[PDB]
């Protein structure tokens, strides 16, 4: 029965034509040439090309992801014997994302499709693959590809088998951190965060900060009464209509286009225009150089309101908070170096140290609105001086150091 | 709200499916695209700036004319029957609420039609309403807090839908058509009405259609729709009922009241069950511990007052003893606590008990009051 | 099979019972209060207690109080049935005694193992109190293998389950399932007191004990406030005298480890005329 | 069978469990489904399961009341084994669902039906063992929001010993459920849930609060942890005022038995509803006290009664207690609708009892004093979960207060950082802050009633306002009414007040019983004030919840020149940071003047008060030698 699911991924790879081409045999001979053991299946050519298949893996995947693992290596393996390891299954999709807030008891077990940013990456972590094993008693040998170590003997006593380290694989895995964008959280509530794993080639793709699109599959890890840990099998990674581009581009040909933006940071407030056109040049921002000898140019804007009181001079970061796609507002008073900026901290649920990026590493890329800053504390403004300068945080915790980038 | 478009629907065969389909789940539905709209309009902008209401015309025992109200609030009202055995001598005086009433009744005669044919199933009634035979009253509140209000008519239209609520309106540009008691009652349970909340201070016209009023409400009654419509008016206009029907009046009230010591009986039994179920022992709590609850499940003010007239009627309802704290207390009578068949069965015998005195007094010669006498507790 | 009878304990419940019958009867009054108004617990006044025998009954209840209470609460609820079986309904009898006005109080300062399983009063005052708790009382338990059923299994002080099924048909031990609902609890708290300035002698450090309360006498603890405790001496097991120099006794390997509490059943703060006037002699 | 579940053989539990009594009220729960006696609004369940289909939501609302009529014992039953009634009341919704909308198990599993209007109100405070198992109906305010998990509804089991899968457990959230016997080896080995075939349900844990209001004296505010299920999750924020019925069950079970000596247990409440007003009686009092002619002065009058004069300051507090409109314009602008104040004068002018009255007064009013506060305390708190043990946040006073007032006494004398910790709450209404990687916002919808002492101890009439203080101008410029006291001396005044004061201390002395005090406390109350307090209360609760005015433009130049002329004579003295924030002062104050008439509108008198109100205020912090000419200066107003 799965040797049909197993022709028609065949098929798919080998006999599927795109463009005139062959656009998925000849992605994987040139991923077989460069010697990535890894193939880019798009899902919206898998949809096209059989949907019963896809029925099966949007409802039962369990089954399928492993058939898909063989199917690809057997497939790749084919060619490479043509022209002269398990090869990584990436799905790369554009269907509508369920929002993390509204995952459930029902996708268990379901391929679903997510967004957000990355907060926090674990260090790498080997995991087994393929295993040969030996009985102490006996000597005797086999080899196996959760696991679990035989309790019997297959020629000797409970437990008896050893593994053979000298003839075994492993792989690499990294733990996860996402959360759904503040810009989308309203207010009263803190952003949720999810677990996701990845192995192998997707591994260290992102870092704390980074806004990613996510295709992968919901389900659960033991680690309350019942409360079973949700995490995410990572199977691909991604990091405006016309009639919008030309809607955009005809208020760019708008004569009036400056003034008229001008007018339109926080309009209920009157006068204003130097501190409004120069909050509408922050929002722009400036263009990031290179110097030749490696070092980049910080192309954000700084501004410092410093007038008196009453001036509507919270209302217009509060405004730009609004506007900005990218922002974080958080006061001076309520902020701290260890929460502005990165920190490390242990996750409780895989038990060691993360790397946790801070609220300036949020706005990475964005705008961040502060307000009493004359009321923080000195450490918090060295830490904004690298911040603003060099567009860098510098983190020397327990004993680990590290330097965390920041466009903020 | 569903609306209905002439410029789609306009046929009879293309009206009565969609009215009937209207009324199996509404009471209410809006009329868009009437070619008279745009001269309503007008004519309303004309009543409300320019032709203002006769208030000299005073009011008469057939509730006609102009009636003072409170706030210097005036409602304008007019009836027309086609049978003469009714005296609606009294024509509406003004000919721009004339001109409205005909433009309304043009096209809300055959609308009327429609929704009889769509929900009433009585064959002899079909064309109970027709340009023989009609009767329609015209309404206009003036201003020289909503009110509620339950039309006995077949049909209800209003010429501007804006500021009605049931939930408000707010569609200007199309008319608002109602279904009253008359066309639920004679659905035979296949359609409903529920009463409207209005300003009374708006200025709006209105207009009700029913068949001529000297027909009967039923077939299986005596009196006829002109009694129902006497009946609603003279609830809703006590002052001038005064002058021409008080016991009629005072009968109709005292209903109401009937109403709430059966429900406030309903309510007692819920409370004191949960009181009972609640504690290992049947000791009578003190009443004033009750009183919140009873009132909050009542969603009024209840008092003691209240409580003494259930005793009025039933005296085996509950016992009363008062306690050392001299508090008043109450509890059910029942030995064996409490059984569903014996708690329908008190309400039943409760039913009647008030039924039976209400009978009692609607047949006595002496004019009649319109609420409950206090029973008083033995003091000790 | 006959189980081993305490013939003290015996004629213990029998005078208990006696002293209930005749006492003048203020305390069936009580139990008539308890029953109009729904109460769970009963309140004896200890030197109502001591005025039969000479007194002889309330020494012997006292002095051995941790052994004679249920034999006192079977006639209490005996007596309950023969006159109020009411309070033994439910929508299953659990009922509490709480002894007061002791003549002596006692201080942390003079806390001795002789004082273990004897009614005694004390005094102090409060400065840390935990949130009030369920304490299960009495539990009961359904069989795995079968499905038989086994009530009243009383928790003394510690998780237990059944020894044995009660039917000989069955073999299941060391595995029950436990029952929430036929089951029965009761409130649970512990105060954290400091002896008093007025004790402490200048340059001496004052002591700290923690208080077990249980029942509806919970929550009448507040902190700073100069309360009073009647109840009886408990030991409980301890951790913290790990590293202790001496030697250290072992059962055979397992620790015997102990810590001293206080157990409280009546709970009084210490603070109109003629209420104060009624007093004094 | 019918009528005959009435029999009580034993308790409920042992008559409910029995599958005749089960399959007998099943049906009777389905008749009344189907059908009920409403009149005219016909059988309105059956609309509503309709409705229920035609929307895709698994909550079927039920009026308890409805039940209790149309079925006694039906609705008892519920009363007091609410779970088992639920159990089965769940598969008749379903199936009666089923039959106006079919296949709606195609995407639902269950219907998690919903009770309301439960007669019976418990606090977080009066819950007691004989209540257990029981549905309680309980009112509080949520404080610490935890995260949305999965948990465990149905568990199968597999054996190590056999490839058979046991069968189905339901998740109570009582126990971690281990078998001890395998059906098949009847052996106690090894046992695994087998997640491929066990069904989940969302799970979410939010303590509640007893309402600031409601703590009693000389205790610490009381609470509970609350579980959220079946799609209930989410339905309030920390800050919010809720109410929610459930179920008061035990399921601290495990080393709680041998950590804390002798075996205990720890209770929660599962949720089942929950809600975040008011009857014809009330409205037609507040109306008719609404209609009075010059009702704002007898509100005014009604403030304090028994602090003799101040009438400047007890103006100030009413308007701060009714408070303006939030008027969020266009949604992408916003403007803080309430009243700040600060009580700043010499010692002995009740700047403080003040506060002991809008505290007793106002729905929600948090009270706090400058050197007992912390800027941690204040705004939010950092915990961690002892579940989860993830960072959660914690709201603080401000939080609490939210849609309420906040009360901060002795305000000069805290330190520069607790003080500094106010800036953000004084005008945005909320509370941002970043610890420990949590970054987000909180509302603080509050106002803000401060009491301070003059540099020195007393007030130096000679000098300015601005140099009296330790305070600065931004925190000045935050605030809309200042209200400064002199304790300064005169034979006709003193008499006045302590004449007052003496008669206040006489009243305040002690001395069907319930009705016969509560008349002759509202006799004393008569004695001092215009207004009963507690109709005063519930007015106050009503003008907040009802009432909106409107404005029109109608009295720009009264305005525009009043703020011109407050410029001008700001121009060069040491005195109050007039800005435009003080301009808004007297839009905001003319409406909690017009709301106090409940008028829809904002009218030419209110704006009249108002900028009397301002102008006093303004003027009567000038030094000596200026106030003099500035109160010629303002004659016109
Ligand atoms: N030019 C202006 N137009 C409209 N409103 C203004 C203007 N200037 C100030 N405001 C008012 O001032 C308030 C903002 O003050 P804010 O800048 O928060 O005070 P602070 O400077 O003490 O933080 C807003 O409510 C706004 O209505
Ligand atoms: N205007 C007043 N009328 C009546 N009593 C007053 C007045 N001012 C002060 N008192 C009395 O003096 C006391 C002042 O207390 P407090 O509010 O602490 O003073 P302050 O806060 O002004 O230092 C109150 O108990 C009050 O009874
Ligand atoms: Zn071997
Ligand atoms: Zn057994
Ligand atoms: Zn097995």
């Amino acid at each position: 029965d799965n040797t049909e699911i197993i022709k028609s991924f065949k098929n798919f790879i080998l006999e599927f034509r795109l463009d005139s081409q062959f656009i998925y045999r000849d992605q994987l001979r040139n991923n077989i040439l460069v010697k990535n053991y890894s193939l880019t299946v798009n899902m919206e050519h898998l949809i096209g090309y059989n949907e019963d298949i896809y029925k099966k893996l949007s409802d039962e995947p369990s089954d399928i992801i492993p058939l898909f693992e063989t199917a690809i290596t057997q497939v790749a393996k084919r060619i490479s014997i043509l022209s002269r390891p398990t090869f990584q299954l990436i799905l790369n999709s554009n269907a509508n994302q369920i929002p993390l807030r509204d995952l459930d008891s029902e996708h268990v077990s379901k391929i679903v499709r997510l967004s957000g940013i990355i907060i926090s990456t674990s260090v790498l972590s080997s995991r087994a693959t393929y295993l040969s094993i030996m009985c102490r008693n006996c000597r005797h040998t086999t080899s196996i590809t959760t696991v679990s170590l035989p309790r019997s003997c297959l020629s000797c006593g409970p437990d008896p088998y050893i593994i053979i380290h000298e003839s075994s694989k492993f792989i690499d895995q990294q733990f996860l951190k996402l959360q759904e964008i503040p810009e989308l959280v309203p207010v009263g509530e803190m952003p949720r965060n999810l677990t996701m794993t990845c192995d192998r080639y997707l591994t260290n793709k992102v870092i704390p900060g980074t806004r990613v699109t996510i295709v992968g599959i919901y389900s659960i890890y033991n680690s309350g009464v019942a409360i079973r840990t949700p995490y995410i099998k990572i199977l691909g990674i991604q990091s405006f209509t016309e009639e919008e581009e030309e809607e955009f581009l005809q208020l760019s040909r708008n004569p009036k286009l400056y003034e008229i933006l001008t007018n339109s940071i926080a309009p209920s407030i009157f006068g204003n225009e130097d501190i409004k056109k120069a909050i509408v040049c922050l929002l722009m921002g400036g263009s990031k150089k290179i110097l030749p000898d490696g070092m980049r140019l910080r192309g954000d804007i700084n501004v410092l309101l410093l007038g008196d009181p009453g001036t509507a001079k919270s209302q217009l970061l509060k405004f730009v908070e609004k506007v900005s796609p990218i922002a974080v507002y958080t006061s001076g008073k309520g902020s701290s170096a260890a929460g502005l900026t990165a920190s490390v901290q242990r996750d409780p649920m895989t038990r060691e140290f993360y790397l946790e990026g801070g609220a300036m590493v949020l706005a990475d890329g964005g705008v961040v609105c502060i307000d009493e800053f004359d009321k923080m504390r000195d450490e918090d403004r060295v830490a904004i001086h690298e911040a603003m300068e060099q567009q860098t945080i510098s983190i020397a915790k327990a004993g680990i150091t590290t330097v965390l980038n920041s466009r903020t | 709200v569903p609306v209905i478009d002439l410029n789609r629907v306009s046929d009879e065969e293309q009206l009565l499916p969609v009215v009937r389909a209207i009324l199996l789940q509404h009471d209410t539905f809006l009329l868009k695209n009437y070619a008279n709209k745009a001269v309503l309009d007008a004519l309303l902008a004309g009543l409300t700036t320019k032709d203002l209401p006769d208030t000299s015309q005073g009011f008469d025992a057939n509730f006609t004319g102009t009636l003072p109200l409170e706030d210097d609030v005036w409602l304008e009202q007019y009836i027309f029957d086609t049978d003469p055995q009714l005296r609606f001598d009294r024509k509406c005086r003004n000919e721009s609420l004339c001109s409205i009433y005909s433009r309304l009744f043009k096209l809300g005669l055959f609308f009327a039609q429609l929704c009889v044919k769509s929900v009433v199933s009585s064959a002899e009634l079909q064309d109970c309403i027709s340009t023989s035979h009609y009767a329609t009253k015209l309404t206009r509140y003036f201003n020289d807090d909503y009110v509620t209000f339950l039309p006995t008519g077949v049909l209800t239209i209003f010429p501007c839908a804006k500021a009605i609520r049931y939930v408000s309106i707010d569609e200007p540009d199309c008319l608002l058509f109602h279904t009253g008691t008359l066309l639920a009652r004679w659905s035979q349970g296949m359609h409903t009405t529920s009463p409207l909340q209005i300003d009374p201070r708006a200025n709006i016209v209105s207009l009700t259609i029913w068949p001529p009023l000297t027909t009967p409400i039923s077939s299986k009654g005596e009196g006829t729709i002109a009694n129902h419509l006497l009946e609603q008016q003279i609830k809703a206009f006590p002052k001038v009922a005064q002058q021409y029907y008080p016991r009629e009046l005072s009968i109709l009230r005292l209903q109401d009241a009937m109403k709430f010591v059966k429900e406030l009986f309903t309510v007692c039994e819920t409370v004191l069950s949960l009181n009972a179920l609640s504690r290992s022992t049947g000791v009578p709590p003190e009443l004033h511990v009750l009183l919140p609850q009873i009132s909050s499940m009542m969603k009024r003010k209840i008092v003691q007052d209240d409580i003494l007239k259930l005793l009025t009627i039933w005296s085996d309802a509950y016992v009363v003893e008062l306690n050392s704290r001299g508090e008043l207390t109450m509890n059910l009578p029942k030995r064996d606590n409490l059984t569903t068949l014996t708690n329908k069965s008190r309400t039943l015998a409760f039913v009647e008990r008030a039924e039976s005195w209400y009978q009692q007094v609607i047949a006595s010669k002496d004019e009649i009051m319109t609420d409950v006498p206090a029973f008083k507790i033995n003091k000790r | 099979v006959k189980k081993v009878d305490d013939v003290t304990g015996e004629k213990v419940r029998e005078a208990f019972e006696q002293f209930l019958e005749d006492f003048s009867k203020v305390y069936r009054a009580q139990i008539e209060f308890m029953k109009i108004y729904d109460l769970n617990t009963i309140y004896i006044d200890y030197q109502h207690l001591s005025m039969r025998e000479n007194g002889a009954l309330a020494m012997a209840i006292s002095e051995q109080y941790y052994r004679f209470l249920p034999f006192l609460q079977k006639g209490l609820r005996r007596v309950v049935r023969k006159y109020a079986p009411e309070l033994l309904n439910t929508s299953e009898r659990v009922f509490q005694i709480s002894f007061f006005n002791l003549p002596t109080v006692h201080r942390i300062r003079d806390i001795r193992s002789e004082k273990i399983g004897s009614l005694l009063s004390i005094s102090g005052t409060v400065t840390r109190t935990s949130e009030v708790r369920p304490e299960l009382y009495k539990a009961s338990f359904t069989c795995d293998m079968c499905r038989a059923i086994v009530d009243n299994v009383e928790q003394s002080f510690k998780y237990t389950e059944p020894t044995f099924c009660p039917n000989p048909s069955c073999e299941n031990r060391a595995f029950w399932t436990l029952n929430v609902t036929r089951s029965r609890f009761l409130d649970w708290q512990k105060v954290r007191i400091q002896e008093n300035a007025n004790e402490i002698p200048t340059g001496s450090m004052p002591r700290t004990l923690d208080v077990i309360l249980r029942g509806d006498s919970v929550e009448r603890a507040k902190p700073g406030d100069r309360c009073k405790f009647t109840g009886v001496e408990i030991v409980v097991p301890d951790v913290t005298q790990l590293g202790l120099p001496g030697v250290k006794p072992s059962s055979t390997v397992r620790d015997l480890t102990y810590k001293i509490s206080f157990l409280a059943c009546h709970v009084i703060s210490i603070g109109d005329q003629e209420v104060f006037l009624n007093s004094l002699s | 069978l019918e009528s005959l579940s009435n029999v009580k053989a034993n308790s409920y539990s042992e008559w409910i469990t029995q599958p005749n009594v089960s399959r007998t009220i099943a049906r009777e729960l389905k008749s009344f489904l189907l059908e009920y006696t409403d009149e005219t609004g016909r059988s309105v369940y059956g609309a509503r399961i309709r409705t229920l289909g035609e929307m895709n939501s698994e909550s079927l609302e039920v009026n308890y009341r409805h039940l209790a009529e149309s079925k006694a014992i039906l609705a008892l039953f519920l009363a007091k084994c609410p779970e088992e009634m639920l159990k089965i009341f769940d598969l008749v919704a379903m199936e009666a669902t089923e039959l106006h909308y079919p296949d709606y198990a195609r995407i639902h599993s269950e219907i998690h039906v919903r009770i309301s209007d439960f007669p019976t109100i418990y606090s977080l405070r009066e819950l007691r063992e004989s209540n257990l198992s029981s549905l309680v109906r309980v009112t509080g305010v949520v404080t610490r929001r935890t995260g949305v998990f999965p948990q465990l509804k149905y568990v199968k089991f597999n054996c190590l010993k056999c490839g058979s899968i046991l069968g189905p457990f339901f998740q109570d959230s009582n126990e971690e459920i281990r078998i001890s016997f395998c059906t098949n080896c009847k052996s106690k080995g090894p046992f695994r849930v087998n997640g491929e075939k066990t069904v989940y349900r969302n799970y979410q844990r939010v303590t509640l609060q007893e309402a600031p209001g409601t703590v009693p004296p000389g205790r610490l505010p009381r609470h509970r942890e609350v579980i959220l299920l079946a799609d209930l999750v989410d339905v309030s924020k920390p800050g919010e005022e809720v109410e929610v019925t459930g179920i008061y069950k035990n399921n601290y079970d495990g080393n709680l038995n041998a950590k804390n000596g002798f075996p205990v247990f720890a209770t929660i409440i599962e949720a089942n509803s929950i809600k975040r007003s008011w009857t014809e009686e009330e409205e037609r009092e507040f109306r008719k006290i609404s209609r009075d002619r010059g009702i704002i002065d007898k509100i005014i009058s009604s403030m304090a009664p028994s602090i003799y004069g101040h009438r400047d300051i007890k103006t100030a507090v009413a308007c701060s207690l009714f408070g303006g409109v939030p008027k969020n314009v266009n949604g992408k602008h916003s403007i803080r609708g309430d009243i700040n104040v600060l009580l700043l004068g010499d010692p002995g002018t009740a700047k403080s009892q003040i506060l002991k009255y809008v505290e007793k007064t106002a729905h929600r009013a948090v009270f706090a004093t400058g050197q007992g506060a912390s800027a941690v305390g204040l705004t939010a708190s950092v915990r961690k979960d002892p579940i989860t043990k993830e960072w959660t946040l914690e709201g603080g006073a401000l939080v609490l207060a939210d849609k309420g007032v906040c009360l901060i006494d002795e305000f000069d004398k805290m330190n520069d950082q607790d003080r500094t910790s106010i800036h953000e709450a004084m005008e945005q209404q909320s509370i941002s802050i970043s610890k420990a990687g949590i970054v987000t916002t909180l509302q603080a919808r509050c106002s803000i009633i401060a009491a301070a002492n003059p540099n020195g101890g007393r007030y130096n009439s000679t000098l300015p306002l601005a140099q009296n203080v330790s305070l600065t101008e931004p925190i000045l410029s935050r605030f809309d009414i200042l209200c400064v006291v002199r304790d300064l001396v005169d034979e006709e005044a003193d008499e006045r007040l302590a004449t007052f004061v003496v008669d206040s201390h006489v009243r305040s002395h002690p001395e069907n019983a319930r009705q016969r005090r509560l008349q002759r406390q509202r006799k004393k109350e008569e004695e001092i004030s215009p207004i009963p307090q507690e109709l005063l209360m519930k007015y106050i609760h009503y003008a907040r919840t009802k009432i909106y005015p409107k404005l029109h433009q109608m009295d720009m130049d009264k305005v525009s020149r009043v703020y011109a002329d407050l410029r001008r004579e700001s121009i060069s003295t040491g005195s109050f940071p007039i800005t435009v924030r003080h301009l808004e002062s007297i839009l905001r104050i003319a409406e909690s003047f017009a709301k106090m008439r409940l008028s829809e509108f904002v009218s030419s008198y209110d704006l009249d008060r108002a900028i009397k109100v301002v102008v006093d205020s303004f003027v009567d912090a000038q030094k000596v030698s200026v106030r003099r000419q500035l109160r010629r200066s303002f004659a016109i107003y």
